[PDB]
RNA sequence: GUAGGGGAGCGUUCAGUCCGCGGAGAAGCCAUACCGGAAGGAGUGGUGGAGCCGACUGAAGUGCGGAUGCCGGCAUGAGU
RNA sequence: GCGAGAGCUAACUUCCGUAGCCGAGAGGGAAACAACCCAGACCAUCAGCUAAGGUCCCUAAAUGAUCGCUCAGUGGUUAA
RNA sequence: AAAGGUGAAAAGAACCCCGGGAGGGGAGUGAAAGAGAACCUGAAACCGUGGACUUACAAGCAGUCAUGGCACCUUAUGCGUGUUAUGGCGUGCCUAUUGAAGCAUGAGCCGGCGACUUAGACCUGACGUGCGAGCUUAAGUUGAAAAACGGAGGCGGAGC
């Protein structure tokens, strides 16, 4: 008896990523994308909307960026594959630094995935609004 | 004894997931100029026994 | 719901567990909670001014559904058969 | 005298055999792990009544403030205000006139607002 | 028929096995199976008196029947037995018992569903209880007791 | 209609375009890979791919070929030059158990299989 | 000719306490008889058996078996009966019948 | 709700009895979204080619996944 | 867990007393997890209130309110 | 050791096609012939052909619940049947245990076979029936397409 799906949406919106705390930012992010307000509001599939984040470059952290945020990467065979750099020192791709702290709050399964698909980092500005063609309803955090 | 040995029956499935391979290939039989029976490219044709004349006797 | 519908709708005939009033057309009528009589949208209590009438349509017996248990290593297994009764009623209200 | 198990144990097995589906391979050609399969079958059938009792409700409230939320409310301060008046008491299709008439849970929605501050 | 001693103990690769005959083998014995005996008990007297007593009342209750002598037969022919059986209500339609000594009489009764012959009152619960119609016949065993 | 009874009096059933060779002395397994190839096409080609393919299992499946061939003409009245190869296949016949040697007293028993190989013609066309 | 399966012979019952059913082990699927170990397939842990207190008991008493005479209980002459005679007969009949005492 | 106790039933074969059934087609087999609280039962269709349902009662070599069980068939390993 | 012997006031150590639980206990919690915490499963339901626990996102629910504490990532492995 | 079964009856398949043969296809006999002599029924594991829906960023006890797509609809178009995608939950069975998914035991899969019985005038007890302050036969006897006879003997009846 509970309502169905929909899909000929594809809400487009630009959220911006400036001084404002990654982690929220994030949170924000991770919340549309699997979805907000949702429309028929339903697990099987997605249908939370299209993120583009521009900058990023210029997010924000605290007391370490160069302590503790240890963005750590573990290799092959672990035969002493253990890669760890700062945050800080993800200033060669800050466009990770975002979108690979929302991949973590969103769910970790089959579908989970496919919705990294949908968030669309930049580490631009203006620039980026490059690879944007459709909507930008630009609804930055709070 | 037999020292290894398998942990397990195979899937008539996997089983068949590997011989996904020994489908042979059919031969690329040609057609004879003469006695237009089909040969095989670059061998004698054992019909008419021809290749550009007749070698192998009749 | 939790049995006696409410809100509003266009009068259809729905399952609803039994309603003791056997036979059919007895007229049954119902409170209300929520509903839109030409769009008003109208919640609880400023509803009750508003009312259901449904007529038993039918009576039903249920799908059959197998109720299994089993917990192992305990031996015990549960095969029970079962099946609810239930009442169709046509919705006609004000 | 000699009473075979004829004919007898066929049946009982078909009986299971035949439960068995899209269970994959052995899981639906083979009796023995065909019906084995059919235990935890047992333990899943059962406390998944149960339980779908609690998942369902569970997608009803996620919609009954994504639509809350929508005019700045949210399930938990939208819900104690419908109860806030005894008159509201649906929860059950709430979400529903959530997902399909803005307009109405617009009104329920500042009906409460005005039954709370 | 079997030998006695059959493989390994141990060490032969998974078995553990005696002879070839037994419960548990194709070709073995029957462990727990049947053999001759006589499930025969001597059920107390006063029931077996109570028993054709308590059965000749059903059929009196109902479909009884007597006879005292019967030149309506005359030779074996069975023929005319039928004809008796007529004009007797004897249809053809019912199981009849005719117990009752007189040799000859009996001799007239190698027809079908109609009646089963039954000696000097040798009567028997079953019988009786059996068939429909009972010709207790011969008041014999019928009037007359200690 | 009728009833079963009837029909099988009625009717006599028969098998257009088929062929098929009973209990040939080979693995099943073998001989499906050379059917394998053949499976769908003219019929001319079946004659001319087996006259080639190395494998052992090409004479038999032909025998049984020129035949489900022969009978799609002569008792089916057939268009030969129109003949495709509508539908074989390989089933395993009995299975011929022998006993081997070993070492060391163990003995094994090998596994000389059988196939029914069937192949069947049908008139092609497109419409 | 419609449908009858008739009473009598065949309507004949048992007596509801006449005779139950059997048992075979096998009380729904969950049956595996006796304890759980240390009794099976033999017969001779027993029942009786003497060290059971049926030794540590003392005695000798003496078994003998004298005579064992029938008892004629007095309100079996008195009371009722009008002397259908004693003597050392018609007491059998009156029913007082041992023998061999 | 485990050992264990108590209750009521389902099914197989044989047997006596009742009603019967069948070559325009029995048993067995195969299919199926019906019925019953379960064991289980029914309807319809296909195969089959002759014996067979239902009901009461009696007796049972009476119900199975396990025993490195037993016999038999057929797999995996592997065109190795 | 509490009360003791033992043992290094060592061990998922050992032996008693005592209460609870698992054994014979599913359900929610404790990431996961016999017995810890909440609570004892007659069946059916897209209905409702609560316990222990919880309410940034992965999950259901205030990134809640007010007065403070610490910049350590303490929080998210001990002591003189 | 194992190993049965054409049909009612041989009427057992003349003659023709492919093939060295085996094997097959027609024709014909037959009620029937994938009833044809590797001959009643012919399950299941196991092998295969064709078709329908699916599957080549995926971490899976192999199901289960929910929803959607697709196909089909003889107990069945209004509920479903089959199938599939994505989501949620989800540590095979048995045994032996304090404690099992368990890197603990057993087991390749199917079918058939496979384990609490039978006896003894035996003991004790629950239900029931026949009599009842009394209640019964055993061996045997004679009849039996049936069962009566047969009190020897046994149990109550006084205990210490």
């Amino acid at each position: 008896k509970t309502y169905i799906p929909k899909n000929d949406e594809q809400n487009w919106v630009v959220v911006d990523a400036s001084g404002v705390p990654l982690g929220r930012l994030a949170t924000l992010i991770a919340s549309r994308i699997r979805g907000k307000h949702r429309p028929d509001f339903t697990p099987n599939m997605i249908q939370g909307d299209f993120v583009v984040v521009i900058n990023a470059a210029q997010v924000a952290l605290t007391g370490k960026k160069l302590d503790d945020k240890v963005y750590t990467r573990y290799t092959g065979y672990q035969g002493g594959l253990k890669t760890e750099t700062a945050r800080e020192a993800l200033s060669k791709h800050p466009e990770r630094v975002i979108e690979h702290a929302v991949f973590g709050m969103l769910p970790k399964g089959r579908q989970g995935r496919a919705m990294h698909t949908r968030l669309k980092v930049y580490a631009g500005e203006t620039h980026p609004h490059s690879a944007q063609k459709p909507q930008v309803l630009k609804t930055q955090p709070l | 004894a037999k020292h290894p040995v398998p942990k397990k029956k195979t899937s008539k499935s996997k089983r068949d997931m590997r011989r996904s391979h020994h489908a042979l290939t059919a031969p690329n039989l040609t057609e004879c100029p003469q006695c237009h029976g089909k040969k095989l490219s670059h061998h004698i044709c054992p019909n008419c026994g021809y290749y550009d004349g007749r070698q192998v006797l009749a | 719901i939790q049995t006696g519908g409410k809100q509003y709708r266009v009068s259809e005939g729905d399952v609803i567990r039994v309603e003791s009033l056997q036979g059919e057309a007895g007229d049954k009528v119902e409170l209300k909670a929520l509903f839109v009589g030409g769009e008003q949208t109208v919640f609880g209590e400023d509803a009750g001014k508003y009312t259901v009438q449904a007529e038993v349509v039918e009576h039903g017996r249920g799908k059959k559904i197998y109720i299994r248990k089993y917990k192992s290593g305990v031996q015990y297994r549960r095969r029970t058969g079962h099946r609810q009764n239930f009442t169709a009623i046509k919705i006609l209200g004000i | 005298p000699r009473a075979k198990t004829g004919i007898v144990r066929r049946r009982r097995h078909k009986k299971v055999l035949k439960r068995a589906k899209g269970f994959w391979g052995s899981r639906s050609k083979q009796y023995r792990n065909a019906f084995q399969t059919l235990l935890n079958a047992a333990t899943y059938e059962y406390r998944d009544r149960r339980n779908k009792k609690r998942d369902f409700r569970r997608l009803w409230i996620q919609r009954i403030n994504a639509g809350a939320r929508l005019h700045g409310m949210n399930y938990s301060t939208f819900i104690n205000g419908l109860k806030r008046a005894n008159i509201d008491l649906n929860r059950k299709v709430l979400a529903d006139i959530a997902a399909r008439e803005p307009e109405a849970f617009k009104a329920l929605v500042d009906a409460s607002r005005n039954a709370r501050q | 028929k079997t030998g006695r001693k059959m493989y390994g103990q141990k060490g032969t690769g998974n078995a553990r096995h005696g002879d070839r005959s037994v419960p548990t083998f194709v070709g073995g014995g029957v462990a727990f199976g049947p053999k001759p005996r006589s499930y025969d008990y001597t059920l107390p007297r006063q029931v077996r008196q109570l028993g054709l007593a308590m059965a000749i009342a059903s059929r009196q209750e109902g479909g009884k029947l007597v006879a005292v002598d019967g030149f309506d037969i005359a030779d074996a022919k069975t023929k005319n037995f039928i004809s008796w059986a007529k004009q007797n209500g004897l249809d053809g339609t019912e199981k009849v018992l005719l117990v009752t000594d007189d040799e000859n009489t009996r001799r007239a009764a190698r027809n079908v569903s109609w009646v089963s012959v039954l000696p000097v009152a040798g009567v028997n619960v079953y019988d009786i209880l059996r068939h429909d119609r009972l010709v207790i016949d011969a008041a014999a065993l019928e009037i007359v007791e200690e | 209609f009728r009833n079963k009874k009837q029909r099988k009096q009625q009717v006599k059933l028969r098998k257009p375009g088929f062929a098929v060779a009973k209990y040939v002395r080979m693995s099943p397994r073998k001989v499906r890979l050379v059917v394998d190839v053949i499976r769908g096409k003219s019929v001319q080609d079946a004659e001319d791919l087996l006259r080639f393919i190395p494998r052992s299992a090409s004479e038999p499946v032909a025998k049984v070929l020129n035949s489900a061939k022969a009978n799609a003409l002569h008792n089916d009245e057939m268009l030969e030059d129109r003949l495709f190869v509508k539908e074989a296949y390989v089933d395993a016949g009995p299975t011929l158990k022998r006993l081997i040697p070993r070492a060391r007293g163990s003995a094994n028993i090998i596994k000389k299989r059988t196939s029914h190989i069937t192949i069947i013609v049908a008139e092609k066309g497109n419409k | 000719h419609d449908l009858k399966p008739t009473p009598g012979s065949r309507k004949d019952r048992k007596r509801v306490g006449r005779g139950p059913g059997g048992t075979d082990k096998t009380a729904g699927r969950g049956h595996k008889g006796q304890k759980s170990r240390s009794g099976a397939g033999k017969g001779a842990f027993f029942e009786g058996g003497r060290s059971r207190l049926i030794a540590r008991l003392p005695k000798r008493g003496f078994n003998n078996v004298g005579t064992t005479y029938e008892v004629v209980k007095l309100s079996q002459l008195q009371d009722l009966e009008d002397t259908t005679f004693d003597r050392d007969t018609l007491e059998a009949y009156r029913l007082v019948r041992r023998k061999n005492r």
